[PDB]
């Protein structure tokens, strides 16, 4: 066995390689010095490069990933000496070569286990320079690139520095234009680069994050409004990166619901103490819409709908409260006043009074399960509950 | 001794698929004043027929094999042929007549008559200038049907048929309905650009295409002034077939089909009847001034005039 | 991705490399996506055209050197883009000059088709639904007569030219291969029944027409003996990003174009050319590879071009002003 393996690499080092690569990985000491080899091959091509050996250098990469997937102080070593040999293949440019490597990158970072203090400025500088050089690449490098990048955010855990965010959510970061892409493997993987990066346990590194995120989505509200001939507002979340820049009507349409979207990551938690709060935003910062925004752009308002019921849902609508217990001791009265105010409108569309009506139902139904809940039959917000159900 | 005369289950044959006269509705005719026509142009695929038959006698609860009028099948579909032949027609209870219309155009009626003029290119074209002239003659509304909108085609088709009609002149009411719409239709954004184009693509048609059949106060669009379109014109648009969180449905962004429906078949019962000839006219009579119509239409001059040109 | 004009006057890298030309042209209706941009993306595999970005014609071009392919997008009053802001324009700014105005949009469409059908190898018509309108069966036999009375104009432009000798006397590389692309649109294995059905009647139609004629090179386009020339495509999420976002955002809170077109781009590729002639006694059809330079040394004499406005002006809104 310890040298049938050799013919196999030497035939997948030349469509098939998935099965000679799973025939390997379900195979299955001399790993640890059958790797020098293909170490010591990727430097001396390396320094010999200084152009056919990139399709080499590919299917050693490849390879390579695959002993090591088929499987605790030399992997610091050899990801240095994988990150070195890759990036001093500066002139080529080849795809390939950095998609493996790439590739490499991930698997050999997640086979640790985020309780070090491994060297992370070589790997945050290797994820943004290739990040600000991948626009117009391939379908499968971005997918690379955005997943090396999810990887790296969440193997390094309240270790990443503020300036590591600050740069990765501003109109001049090539993340923001790379959601646009029409495959929803994109839209899904930078979703998760979202999700990751908001769901760090660091509240100084993201307190930036979201306040850059609200920044945009207001940038891209009141671009609206002006665009609607209406005075802009929501001037309490907004950022400097965001003073002068123009957005589409389809441009920020999409980025209000990609954001809003994104947000859910923190809003639909179980148990962050932001100064604005998910609820407060959905339900006071975000009133314009329900004015005159409901009319010509009706998505944007039942996604902020469809979001504040989603999380309000998992609380059980805050009604034992009727730390976290004080400071959601008012939130059953807004949630009621607010749908009495939307149910009592006469501008509402099919889509946004069936979710209104289901909301209700189910608030209702909720209200005479507890023999408990009788005191809050007399509160006003009851009173113009009932009122836009009848109407 | 005051019971109606009989009630139709099926749509009969007006025009034979030969353009040859069928006198044979005049067992369900009757002696009253004040009817009321209504036609239906389109393509191939648009759906014409489905239109026609919901808008009748039929629910769209109901089953597409017992439609009034005959419609696609799915057999049909994949060998790209057309169903619907020749003219039918069709009264219901309120002694309101439906026309129905084979499509213009159509590959189909071209390929059925390729094994069987200069070349057989022009009988087709002629066919559907004969049909949408005899509709705009004997016809007190026309329904245009549009499988995806700005065809660019279609305009200039319905201004030659009028220019090349039989005969203090009758142009009957123009309605544009949008069948299969999707969401990003059912926008402001949209409707006013829709509106735009119509109306500056049909400045001088003569017809009635504005000033009534309005969706604007329809309530399809709650918050939407009326100020907000320069020229509200009769457009209409017809969707495609249709512990509590969980079960919530997804976003259409579209009101439901049956609403849309039963809004059309409304709007369209409350039309206006104005007369066509210098005279009154009832149901007997209107068969026999529809008749000769399309007699005078078939042995026209102007059509000759029409095809020495091509 | 830079107009066609823009594009001529000014290359070292890929100075001479055997390329094939793809015209792109057809109907489009009033969408933020076109067609268009979505088949040079999905083909090319990258953003090739980012989203959310006196005449109405535009002619665009794009080189792709991973596949050595030129791509020329055709846009005129047929497509929703430009007529929406023709109708814009012509709300602010008589019975008499809409009609003039709508023959000289047509006739400069018809110009610009002509162009497109005497520099390109391979070119495809697209449509936004299954059926296919008749119409174009007349458009076509309107405009191959046109080419026979612009020819001997055009031939003499190109005079002095290193496209060889076949082009110099055709005035064409080869004979252009024309394809067909069609929308499901919610219509409907089936798929190929409905395609096969679909090439049949288009076959037999331009074939009663005299369109299309047993000797391919009389003829100003052929289509495959024995291959597939008709793609459908099916239904998709990728349209309106709003309805994906949204329901991305539900489940977070609870052969091929490209085969389709590399089946045909090889034989040119390869050098092979194209032979569609059944008359029961074929020819040999010219056919030449050019290079970039070669290609852009007729390409810019063609576009700069007397005589042509006055044959062009004796070709539809014509008929109808005759019979007024
Ligand atoms: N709004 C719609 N939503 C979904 N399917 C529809 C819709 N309208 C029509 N269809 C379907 O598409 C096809 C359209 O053909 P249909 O019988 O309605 O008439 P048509 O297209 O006018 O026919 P003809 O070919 O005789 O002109 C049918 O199979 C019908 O069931
Ligand atoms: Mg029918």
């Amino acid at each position: 066995f310890s040298t049938n393996f050799r013919d196999t690499v030497d035939i997948l080092v030349g469509s098939l390689t998935q099965q000679v690569s799973g025939w390997l990985q379900s195979l299955e000491a001399f790993s640890t010095t059958l790797l020098g080899q293909f170490l010591e091959d990727m430097e001396a091509y390396a320094e010999d490069l200084s152009s056919v050996s990139l399709p080499k250098l590919a299917a050693l990469l490849r390879v390579f990933s695959t002993v090591v997937r088929s499987i605790a102080y030399v992997t610091d070593v050899l990801y240095r000496v994988m990150r070195c040999v890759t990036a001093a293949n500066q002139v080529f440019f080849s795809e390939a070569v950095l998609t493996a490597a790439n590739e490499c990158v991930g698997v050999l970072l997640g086979s640790l286990d985020p309780s070090m203090t491994i060297h992370c400025d070589m790997v945050i500088t290797y994820g943004l320079d290739q990040l600000e050089n991948c626009q117009t690449c391939g379908t499968d490098y971005i997918i690379s690139v955005l997943n090396l990048l999810t990887l790296i955010v969440e193997q390094i855990n309240t270790k990443l520095p503020s300036s590591f965010v600050e740069k990765l959510f501003i109109p001049s970061s090539k993340l923001l234009f790379l959601r646009y892409h029409k495959e929803k493997e994109v839209v899904a993987v930078a979703h998760a680069v979202y999700q990751a990066v908001l769901s760090l346990k660091n509240i100084p590194v993201l307190e930036t994050a979201y306040k850059l995120i609200l920044g945009e989505m207001t940038c891209a509200l009141n671009n609206l409004l002006h665009s609607l001939q209406l005075p802009e507002a929501c001037s309490e979340i907004k950022h400097e990166a965001f003073k002068n820049h123009v957005f589409n009507v389809d441009n920020a349409k999409f980025v209000v619901i990609f954001d809003l979207s994104a947000l859910t990551t923190i809003g639909n938690a179980k148990n962050w103490a932001l100064s604005p709060t998910v609820f407060a935003l959905l339900s006071k910062n975000l009133m314009i819409v329900h004015s005159d925004l409901a009319v010509h752009f009706p998505a944007i308002q039942y996604a902020v709908l469809y979001t504040l019921y989603s999380h309000c849902t998992r609380h059980d609508h805050f009604i034992s409260s009727s730390t976290v217990t004080t400071a959601t001791k008012k939130h059953f009265s807004i949630i009621l006043n607010l749908l009495g105010i939307l149910l009592k409108k006469d501008n509402l569309n099919q889509d946004t009074r069936k979710l209104l009506m289901t909301w209700a139902l189910e608030a209702a139904v909720l209200m005479r399960k507890s023999e408990t809940y009788a005191p809050l039959f007399s509160l006003p917000s009851f009173h113009k509950f009932c009122k836009g159900l009848l109407a | 001794k005051l019971l109606p005369p009989e009630r139709m289950k099926h749509s009969i044959k007006l025009v034979d698929d030969q353009m040859n006269w069928c006198d044979s509705a005049i067992e369900y005719l009757l002696d009253q004043t004040d009817v009321l026509v209504v036609g239906v142009l389109g393509l191939q695929g648009t759906g014409k027929s489905m239109v026609m038959s919901l808008l009748s006698a039929n629910t769209p609860e109901e089953d597409q094999r017992t439609y009034v009028f005959r419609a696609q099948s799915a057999e049909m579909k994949e060998r790209g042929g057309n169903q619907t032949s020749g003219i039918d027609f069709f009264i219901t209870q309120e002694r309101i007549v439906f026309l129905d219309t084979q499509p213009i155009l159509s590959p189909s009626i071209l390929d059925h008559l390729i094994n069987n003029y200069n070349l057989p290119h022009t009988y087709v074209e002629m066919q559907s200038l004969q049909i949408a002239a005899f509709l705009f003659t004997v016809c007190h509304v026309v329904i245009v049907v549009q499988d995806w909108f700005t065809d660019l085609s279609l305009y200039r088709f319905l201004q030659t048929a009028e220019m090349v009609k039989p005969s203090t002149e009758y142009y009957p009411h123009l309605v544009f309905l949008q069948n299969k719409a999707r969401r990003e239709d059912f926008c402001p954004r949209k409707l006013r650009q829709m509106h735009l184009m119509i109306d500056q693509l049909m400045a001088h048609s003569h017809l009635r295409y504005k000033g009534t059949l309005s969706m604007l106060q329809c309530n399809v669009f709650p918050g939407l002034p009326p100020d907000f379109l320069d020229s509200e014109v009769n457009l209409f648009l017809v969707p495609f077939m249709d512990p509590l969180f969980s079960l919530l449905p997804g976003y259409r962004g579209h009101p439901s089909f049956q609403s849309l429906v039963s809004k059309l078949r409304s709007q369209v019962m409350s039309m206006a009847r104005p007369q066509l000839s210098h005279t009154i006219l009832t149901e007997k009579n209107w068969f026999h001034y529809a008749a000769r119509i399309w007699d005078g239409v078939r042995k026209s001059s102007a059509l000759a005039e029409y095809s020495r040109l091509l | 991705p830079v107009s066609l004009r823009d594009l001529l006057m000014g290359e070292p890298p890929w100075r001479e490399d055997e390329i094939c030309v793809v015209g792109i042209f057809g109907k489009t209706a009033l969408r933020l996506n076109s067609e268009k941009f979505s088949l040079v993306n999905t083909v090319c595999d990258r953003q090739v055209f980012p989203l959310f970005r006196q005449d109405y014609s535009l002619l665009q071009a794009y080189y792709s050197q991973e596949s050595k392919v030129l791509y020329l997008l055709l846009t005129s009053i047929c497509d929703n883009s430009q007529l929406l802001r023709a109708c814009r324009a012509l709300q602010s700014g008589p019975h008499a000059e809409a009609h003039e105005f709508w023959k000289h949009q047509e006739k400069l469409q018809c110009l610009s088709l002509l162009y497109l059908f005497s520099v390109c190898h391979i070119l495809l018509l697209v449509h936004p639904t299954c059926s296919f309108d008749i119409t174009y069966d007349r458009v076509f036999r309107a405009l191959d007569g046109l080419r026979q009375k612009v020819l001997p104009l055009l031939k003499t432009a190109i005079k002095d030219c290193p496209v060889g000798k076949d082009w110099k006397l055709n005035c064409r590389p080869c004979p252009p291969r024309l394809l067909f692309l069609f929308q499901l649109n919610g219509a409907l294995s089936p798929k190929r029944r409905l395609q096969h059905a679909l090439e049949d009647q288009i076959y037999r139609i331009f074939r009663k027409s005299r369109v299309l004629t047993n000797q391919s090179i009389n003829c100003l386009f052929t289509v495959p003996a024995n291959q597939a020339f008709v793609y459908i495509v099916p239904g998709s999420q990728e349209e309106d990003p709003v309805g994906m976002l949204l329901d991305q955002l539900r489940s977070h809170c609870t052969f091929t174009l490209r085969e389709f077109l590399w089946q045909h781009v090889e034989l040119v590729l390869s050098k092979k050319g194209f032979d569609d002639s059944v008359g029961r006694n074929p020819q040999p059809s010219h056919f030449e590879l050019p290079t970039y330079q070669k290609w852009i040394s007729a390409a810019s004499k063609l576009y700069e071009v007397s005589k042509i406005l006055s044959s062009i002006k004796v070709l539809f809104l014509d008929i109808d002003t005759k019979f007024s």
